[PDB]
RNA sequence: AGGGUGAAAAGAACCCCCAUCGGGGAGUGAAAUAGAACAUGAAACCGUAAGCUCUCAAGCAGUGGGAGGGGGAACCCUGACCGCGUGCCUGUUGAAGAAUGAGCCGGCGACUCAUAGGCAGUGGCUUGGUUAAGGGAACCCACCGGAGCCGUAGCGA
RNA sequence: GGCCAGUGAGACGAUGGGGGAUAAGCUUCAUCGUCGAGAGGGAAACAGCCCGGAUCACCAGCUAAGGCCCCUAAAUGACC
RNA sequence: CGGUAGGGGAGCGUUCCGUGUUAGGGAGAAACGCGUGCGUGAGCCGCGUUGGACGAAGCGGAAGCGAGAAUGUCGGCUUG
């Protein structure tokens, strides 16, 4: 599987860099389960793959306990790569690419381009 | 040693009948 | 600039296809496969020249026999005096093929030579 | 005068032969040099 | 296909030679499941075991996967191949050595039941084509 | 004392069959020892 | 076209007589084993047996020319050394008749596996009385003006 | 295009058992081409290949594929260019307005290239600009869609009499 | 020396044979006769099933003729019997040779490049031909670069 | 003449010879044949003897050297 | 129009490059086979499968370019 470790650059992993940010509203873009809306969770930054909520339905099974007893089935939610996810925004119901501005204050945000909504938002 | 073949131009006849075969006949 | 080859695996596959029903080791052993081809096809230039000869051979000797069936001493020999003094264009020793087919064709033919 | 259509004259170029390939190219095996002696040997060989 | 007539129950590379197993398998081709069974259980070979216990884990494995008896039972086909073989080198006089293999059988086991139409007579009635093919589950020497 | 020539597949098929085959006579004699001590009256086997 | 090739023939081959009182060897051989190939036949075919089973009778009595009678020896040699057997003909038609012609066409005819099948074609009597009826065995045709 | 001969590659020059009293072949070293180990025959090294042709040949083989390439349309002709804040968009409908757009590779040069033409003729990958001190056998070898200047065409009937 | 399940472990919940090795269902996946000694999978080699056939045989084992039979209903399989046929390479005046070599299968493995002299084919130029080092907005290069070489006069130490 | 090869101990048969023992399938030279480098038929098998020279196809015919009782083709054909 | 050593003529094929991010291609690229289709031949067209991703033809170019022979050599397998 060496094939497919983290890269290093001298003791560490090149992190890559992702346009999406944890709590993002994506429309799912093209891959299988195309136009789909969602809430990311969980970003694995190396790889680009973000688990964006209910959508994914990877069938799993587990053996729970140490006797054999139980075992129950769970239906975990994995993986979509980073390409195929853009913003969307409920009052601009619409996917788009992200952007940048430099607004009053000092900050920098996100500028949805083809809207005038805000993708930063507040602090939290 | 030489690998070589050969086609040999073949025609493929039909014979329809017989004719004039009345004279001389040495049947017997 | 490696330019590794498979040309063999079908330079090879034919011969390995030619050489079938050849019972042995002959038949699945490339090696060796190769010298059988060569000498089937020896054998069919030899098998075939002398299959010409051979088939002269086999309507002299019926031909021969059914000439003998007339109880005096005739031949294959002297039937050929006596075929080609009276004109006959070369019945082609395929008269020694009626000879098994259309055998009283066969005897009109002999007494018309007798005369 | 496209690059497909482009073709150089004949007896231009002749293929170099390359000995040794196949008794049927005809240089295969010994290759002309005949068998055995200083001339078959590799190497300098005898001075002119 | 078989059409269910059939349990494949293949095999490990059992740590024995393939041509013993194979002098047993053979002993055992085409005699119904009670003999083979009362015969491998008594059987003097060592490669009679393993196989005992593919067998009968064949038959268990047919009666309650698929559902089948085991007094009409067969045995079918019961190959066995060659699996992978190990190296070991062992060492000899004057400095030699030789390499003592190691070998593994590799067998799978087709049982078979037997499930019949049944046909009454041999006249033929070149009706009913389409349920003809539903009706020819197995015939030998067929024609035409 | 060193063979000269591999066999063929012919022979050696030949002998490994007598061999294995020489195994299936010494089954009927095992499956006899089994139909008879399928419980029956006999002096054998405590 | 194609030559025709002999087509199954199984029984009904005529059977032949020669009662060999006095004549002589080789040639009554060579006649034999002209009828046991078949080159009287225009069905002839040397890879098929088309041939006619024949019945020797009275082979105690057949002639050979010269000083033969005493000279001609049939030799059988063991396998070992030691064990070629000096035989003359006079021994034999005395002490075992019908092998003297079973040498004979076995040499004119042609050995092989077809040859090897065919001799069994040759009936050999020492008797003056053959016992097979099998076809009526009409008498067999010399066209030899010397026997 | 490099490789190893039998003498660079790093096995050693060791005999690796000795001429005689084994049986087995008379192998000479650990690095040889025979063995699977390294030791190329007659592999590639880097060879400089360079084929001096006559000049006076060269600019013939240009003016036999120019020659050959006009009167039968495939040679439109401008006379200039008037670009600013240069932009890809009048060029390419220039191109479209002008003679064969179609992103067919249309070779296309100039005289003195005036930088805000060569700055929008990259984008488009079909169409090359060429100079004089830029022009090449191959590129005004499609006889496709090659245009010119006035400059290039008495320029070229300059360089090239008869 | 040892590389390549899958797009994602979703790497196999549950059941049965069960020393928990290894299997058959169920389930996942587009596919797991892709299931973890897993991606295409050749040949040697090991089996299995079906079609025809060998136990008075004789043969570098094929070939031309083809009896008998099986196949889908004139072409392909097998072959009764006849005839002809003294492996292949190296190498020799001369080998089937009882001279060499090779266990078989698959790969790797041999007149190559650099520069120069000579000759031929092809092309450019010519009352001359050519430039080399070097420059050229990289490297290739349009253009430049005539120093140099070859053809122009021989004989003679 | 140009550009380029391979070859450099041949073998036997016929003839004229040397050496040998008018011994060798010996050796050595001179003039030719076949093999070498060449198949096919006769010679049982059988490079160097005889006819003969292989572009291929033909389930056509005439012959050469040699042959016609059987194995194998063709008269166990004539007369001295 | 036999042909070894050997010389000359005409060709096929393989990996890669120019024409290209070509024509064609997840209704499916190559290894296996049916076609005595086709060729004097090296080989070429078609034809199929669980898998399954690339890549012709034509006119050209280059070669780590064509294998049963090295008591070759690396791996897998047998015989005894």
């Amino acid at each position: 599987r060496w094939e497919r470790k983290d890269c290093k650059p001298n003791s560490l992993p090149k992190l890559h860099k992702r346009h999406v940010k944890v709590g993002d509203t994506v429309k799912v873009i093209s891959g299988g389960e195309k136009g789909k809306i969602g809430e990311i969770s969980k970003i694995h930054k190396h790889n680009s793959t973000v688990i964006i909520k209910d959508l994914n339905f990877k069938t799993k099974h587990v053996k729970s306990k140490e006797e054999g007893e139980q075992g129950q089935i769970i239906k975990i939610e994995a993986a979509i790569h980073s390409s195929n996810v853009m913003l969307i925004l409920k009052e601009q119901e619409v996917a788009d690419r992200v952007g940048h501005k430099i607004l009053e204050d000092v900050r920098k945000v996100r500028y949805l381009i083809k809207t005038g909504e805000i993708v930063d938002t507040p602090d939290r | 040693r030489r690998n070589i073949g050969h086609r040999q131009p073949i025609t493929r006849i039909k014979i329809t009948g017989i004719t004039g075969y009345e004279d001389y006949p040495a049947s017997t | 600039r490696v330019k590794r080859g498979y040309i063999a695996r079908r330079r090879r596959k034919k011969i390995r296809f030619f050489a079938s029903s050849f019972r042995g080791a002959h038949s699945r052993l490339t090696r060796t496969i190769a010298q059988q081809k060569i000498r089937a096809l020896v054998s069919a230039h030899r098998d075939r020249d002398r299959q010409k000869r051979d088939f002269r051979r086999l309507w002299i000797t019926r031909i021969n026999a059914a000439i003998r069936e007339r109880g005096v001493y005739y031949n294959y020999s002297k039937f050929i005096h006596d075929l080609y003094k009276r004109q006959l264009l070369l019945n082609r020793k395929i008269l020694a093929q009626i000879a098994i087919l259309n055998p009283n064709c066969i005897y009109m033919i002999y007494n018309e030579i007798i005369k | 005068f496209r690059l497909d259509n482009l073709g150089p004259q004949p007896g231009s170029r002749k293929k170099g032969k390359r000995k040794g390939r196949g008794h049927a190219a005809g240089q295969g095996g010994s290759c002309g040099f005949g068998m055995r002696g200083q001339k078959s040997r590799s190497g300098p060989g005898i001075m002119r | 296909p078989g059409k269910c007539d059939e349990i494949t129950t293949r095999g490990y590379s059992i740590s024995m030679s393939v041509d013993k197993a194979r002098r047993v398998i053979d002993q055992i081709r085409g005699r119904s499941y009670a003999e083979t069974l009362m015969i491998l259980e008594l059987m003097p070979y060592r490669a009679c075991y393993p196989i005992f216990k593919l067998i009968y884990s064949a038959a268990a494995n047919a009666s309650h996967n698929k559902q089948f008896n085991k007094a009409n039972l067969i045995i079918s086909k019961a190959e066995v191949n060659k699996g992978i073989t190990l190296k070991k080198v062992k060492p000899r006089a004057r400095g030699r050595s030789y390499m003592i293999k190691r070998p593994t059988c590799h067998i799978t086991i087709v049982l078979r039941d037997i499930t019949h139409f049944d046909s009454y007579d041999k006249f033929l009635e070149s009706l009913t084509p389409k349920k003809l093919i539903a009706l020819l589950g197995l015939m030998s020497t067929g024609r035409r | 004392a060193v063979p000269k020539k591999r066999t063929s597949i012919y022979k050696k098929r030949i002998r490994k069959n007598i061999w294995k085959k020489k195994g299936y006579w010494a089954a009927l004699k095992a499956f006899s020892l089994a139909k008879s001590l399928s419980t029956g009256n006999s002096k054998s086997f405590f | 076209w194609y030559p025709k090739s002999a087509d199954h023939v199984p029984t009904d081959k005529k059977w032949y007589v020669v009662d060999a009182t006095d004549l002589i060897l080789g040639r009554m051989a060579s006649t034999i084993a002209i009828h046991i190939r078949g080159k009287n036949l225009a069905s002839y075919t040397p890879s098929v047996d088309m041939g006619a089973f024949v019945i020797v009778v009275n082979a105690d009595k057949v002639a050979v020319s010269g000083k033969k009678r005493t000279q001609k020896l049939y030799r059988r040699h063991s396998g070992r050394p030691g064990g070629l057997k000096e035989e003359t003909f006079d021994q034999l038609q005395k002490r075992i008749p019908e092998r003297i012609i079973e040498h004979a066409v076995r040499g004119m005819l042609p050995k092989g596996r077809l040859g090897r099948y065919l001799f069994n074609h040759l009936k050999v009597y020492k008797g003056a009385e053959h016992p097979h009826q099998a076809q009526q065995p009409i008498d067999l045709p010399l066209r030899d003006k010397r026997i | 295009a490099s490789t190893l001969t039998r003498a660079e590659v790093r096995g050693g020059g060791r005999k690796p058992y000795p001429q005689k009293k084994t049986g087995r072949a008379r192998r000479g070293s650990q690095g040889s081409p025979l063995r699977p180990g390294g030791g190329v025959i007659f592999g590639p090294k880097p060879r400089d290949w360079t084929i001096k042709m006559n000049k006076k040949e060269r600019r013939l083989a240009l003016s036999t594929a120019i020659a050959s390439a006009v009167g039968n349309s495939f040679v439109v002709e401008e006379f200039a260019e008037n670009f600013e804040k240069p932009k890809t968009k009048d060029f390419i409908a220039a191109m479209q307005r002008w003679g064969l757009d179609p992103a067919e590779k249309s070779l296309f040069f100039l005289m003195d290239l005036v930088e805000n033409v060569e700055k929008s003729g990259r984008n488009i990958r079909t169409l090359k600009l060429l100079t004089p001190r830029s022009l090449n056998l191959f590129d005004v070898l499609n006889a496709e869609k090659l245009v010119f200047t006035e400059g290039t065409i008495q320029y070229l009937n300059q360089r090239y009499g008869v």
